RNA sequence: UGAUUCAUGACUGGGGUGAAGUCGUAACAAGGUAACCGUAGGGGAACCUGCGGUUGGAUC
RNA sequence: CAGAAGAAGCACCGGCUAACUCCGUGCCAGCAGCCGCGGUAAUACGGAGGGUGCAAGCGUUAAUCGGAAUUACUGGGCGUAAAGCGCACGCAGGCGGUUUGUUAAGUCAGAUGUGAAAUCCCCGGGCUCAACCUGGGAACUGCAUCUGAUACUGGCAAGCUUGAGUCUCGUAGAGGGGGGUAGAAUUCCAGGUGUAGCGGUGAAAUGCGUAGAGAUCUGGAGGAAUACCGGUGGCGAAGGCGGCCCCCUGGACGAAGACUGACGCUCAGGUGCGAAAGCGUGGGGAGCAAACAGGAUUAGAUACCCUGGUAGUCCACGCCGUAAACGAUGUCGACUUGGAGGUUGUGCCGGCGUGGCUUCCGGAGCUAACGCGUUAAGUCGACCGCCUGGGGAGUACGGCCGCA
RNA sequence: GCUAGUAGGUGGGGUAACGGCUCACCUAGGCGACGAUCCCUAGCUGGUCUGAGAGGAUGACCAGCCACACUGGAACUGAGACACGGUCCAGACUCCUACGGGAGGCAGCAGUGGGGAAUAUUGCACAAUGGGCGCAAGCCUGAUGCAGCCAUGCCGCGUGUAU
């Protein structure tokens, strides 16, 4: 059965990459806007809508740069089965800061460079390059 | 594996065996020969190679090989023992110390001295 | 009076290695009866035969 | 003060591996960590000259970690290389759709206490230098307490309907259990006609036949299996299921709605089902046929071929629990270009859609390759089973199970 | 699968002190697949070796903790011991004896024999640091400070320089 949406998330989002979609829609949750959110701010998307009252959608609008995929590798980190916590000292560094890291602190979701300036730690979500 | 097979069973190592077990791990082992012989090698070698079999102080009773050319080992003679396989001899796990006890060095040995009890010539 | 462990024992069971003597030729090609699996019976030996199963069978 | 005066060895030189020639030897003597070297032109054995590496040491042996991602937490695998339980159900366990509130256990932040000194590390100091000694820091990645944070996970409360389930109507089906029956054929028995062969093989012989076979016709008995339909067709968890009829009974699918409200997924141990052969007791026995017998073939022929033929195959009940039980591919869920078919629903106007199951090809991607390819071996998550060189060995011993 | 002082309770006793620590009585519990019980091996740590790290291996010297003192058992004295160079009993060994009976314990330092591939001198001094006793002077101190032996390791230097 279902039990990672977040992990269906990051595949629908690669999968759709690497089949040239120009827009993926999935079920929505907070947590899964709230992600959406860190994921445009770093022009990772272009864009996202939640649409629908009692069942809501969320759409994401997936970005092209020389015909090739924005998001070159999207990865799980904290799962369901094993999850990842990090101290602020000890917070990853992806692709030597080129990446991002998804972290949820006790401020909200924010890349691991917010998270250093804020002085927190929290769960690592995924990485994202 | 999963993180869950691995919490009730966790990776185990594998333990090895030594070579030498004759030597109790001990860098050498004083015997007394009990027969001293030679014996053909494995295919594909040809020769007489010097083996003794010898009575170790720990009551174990192996074969040993007697290096270099020409030895005055028999019977009754106190030899201190090394590790070191023989490839081509069937189960000789272990070499004689010449010059040690009462294996004599090598006669007229110039090279490699050391590995075979020679004392230095005087020239 | 038990349990456990080590040593040892006429004789006996199979195993490994070496070496190649004797007996055949089971497998690899359709290997000259396609091979193999489980099971059962038989046979100096490799094996053979029955029953179901597989293709990891050539030809067509 | 005196005078270079008292002071250099060990291993190695075919490749890995820095360093090559001659002579001796001739599968001998010998070397060897491995690959291997030695058979009369040996850079591999032994001496020599030359060289290389270390140097008051140099080699060898033992032992630990490394290289070994070769137990893989970081950081591996399981179609064919070792590896998916034969198939399920399911307790413990692991995991858990969506919204609000609350809690603050996990988690995060800060503080305080502690984490002996030495050691390691940093900046220094002192022995002529260094080793060594030493000042000050950092570190001791932990534990406890206190005060905060509330995104995520957990607890508690209340929901929601998209997962899961219930109801209504219908559809296809060798799904299962029980009973009945039909026609074809084989064998046997009886009788009629009829007469010298039949049967078998590569060729034969054994065998059957003038005591009348084989062939042909009529009647009867009995057991087992269901031609055609029939299909890379259907159903079932797997094993498996095939004439027709009745009775009892399980699952799947579709169309419209209504209902419950996370009731879910996976599963060590456990339990159930589980081809064929085999075992026990009682029946049955046509055909077939292990064993066995005879005839052939052959050097032999404990076979292949022929003529016979008993267990068994069949039924009832119980046991056994294994198969190349195979897709050699665990279950569940999500996502990701296409083409042609089969089968079974259903909507609409043969035409256009929309569901379920299924066969073949092939794209990206993946793969050691072969190949897989929306029914993944692609991209991910949850849980379980399993592998760790070949042989010894799925064997021995012990336990449990079994009548064996 | 294990356990009958076993698990808990009440009361008495006992200890410097809580306590099945012990006894009487009552209850029938307690432990265990988060591995009890049983079997094998083992002193633990700070650290040490290796490794890029995570780990793996290891626990000599130095420092902290524990246990032991010929073997088994016991208490006495004392602030503290069930006591390495104290006591008692038993045992195995060694020794003395007038045969009745007595003596001893290097796993302190050095040393001997033995085992082993293998590991040192029966040294000097309390001058320093520290400990016991003493008002102190001081006495004692194989702790310690030093010396001897061994390339065992680490580090430095020499074995000539120029021509
Ligand atoms: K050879
Ligand atoms: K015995
Ligand atoms: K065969
Ligand atoms: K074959
Ligand atoms: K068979
Ligand atoms: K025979
Ligand atoms: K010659
Ligand atoms: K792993
Ligand atoms: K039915
Ligand atoms: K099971
Ligand atoms: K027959
Ligand atoms: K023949
Ligand atoms: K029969
Ligand atoms: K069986
Ligand atoms: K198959
Ligand atoms: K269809
Ligand atoms: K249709
Ligand atoms: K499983
Ligand atoms: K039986
Ligand atoms: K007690
Ligand atoms: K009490
Ligand atoms: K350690
Ligand atoms: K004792
Ligand atoms: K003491
Ligand atoms: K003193
Ligand atoms: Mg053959
Ligand atoms: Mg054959
Ligand atoms: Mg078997
Ligand atoms: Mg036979
Ligand atoms: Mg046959
Ligand atoms: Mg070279
Ligand atoms: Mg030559
Ligand atoms: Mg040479
Ligand atoms: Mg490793
Ligand atoms: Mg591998
Ligand atoms: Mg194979
Ligand atoms: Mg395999
Ligand atoms: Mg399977
Ligand atoms: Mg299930
Ligand atoms: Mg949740
Ligand atoms: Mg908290
Ligand atoms: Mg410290
Ligand atoms: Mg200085
Ligand atoms: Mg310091
Ligand atoms: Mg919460
Ligand atoms: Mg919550
Ligand atoms: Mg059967
Ligand atoms: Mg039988
Ligand atoms: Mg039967
Ligand atoms: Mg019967
Ligand atoms: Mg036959
Ligand atoms: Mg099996
Ligand atoms: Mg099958
Ligand atoms: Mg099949
Ligand atoms: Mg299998
Ligand atoms: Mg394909
Ligand atoms: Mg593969
Ligand atoms: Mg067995
Ligand atoms: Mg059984
Ligand atoms: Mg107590
Ligand atoms: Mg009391
Ligand atoms: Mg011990
Ligand atoms: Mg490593
Ligand atoms: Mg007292
Ligand atoms: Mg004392
Ligand atoms: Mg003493
Ligand atoms: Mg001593
Ligand atoms: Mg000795
Ligand atoms: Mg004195």
């Amino acid at each position: 059965s279902m039990q990672d949406p977040i992990a269906d998330m990051l595949t629908r989002i690669r999968n759709g990459q690497a089949a040239n979609k120009a827009a993926v829609t999935m079920p929505s949750s907070k947590l899964k806007v709230a992600i959406a959110n860190v994921l445009k701010e770093e022009g990772f998307i272009e864009d996202f809508k939640v649409e629908g009252d009692t069942k809501p959608e969320l759409e994401l609008t997936l970005k092209y740069f020389q015909g090739k995929a924005v998001v070159e590798s999207i990865q799980r980190v904290s799962r369901p089965g094993l999850r990842i916590y990090k101290r602020k000292d000890e917070l990853p560094k992806v692709m030597a800061g080129l990446g991002i890291a998804v972290v949820s602190t006790s401020k909200g979701v924010m890349t691991d460079r917010a998270a250093r300036q804020a002085g927190l730690g929290g769960e690592i979500i995924c990485y994202v390059a | 594996a999963t993180v869950n097979q691995l919490v009730r069973k966790p990776r185990a190592r594998k333990v090895a065996k030594s070579n030498v077990p004759a030597l109790e791990a001990c860098p050498q082992k004083r015997g007394v020969c009990t027969r001293v012989y030679t014996t053909t090698p494995k295919k594909p070698n040809s020769a007489l190679r010097k083996v003794c079999r010898v009575r170790l102080t720990n009551g174990f009773e192996v074969t040993s090989y007697i290096g270099g050319e020409g030895h005055n080992l028999q019977e009754h003679s106190v030899i201190l023992i090394r590790g070191g396989r023989v490839k081509d001899l069937p189960g000789v796990r272990y070499h004689t110390v010449r010059g040690a006890l009462d294996c004599s060095g090598v006669k007229d040995r110039k090279q490699a001295r050391s590995k075979y009890g020679v004392k230095r010539p005087k020239a």
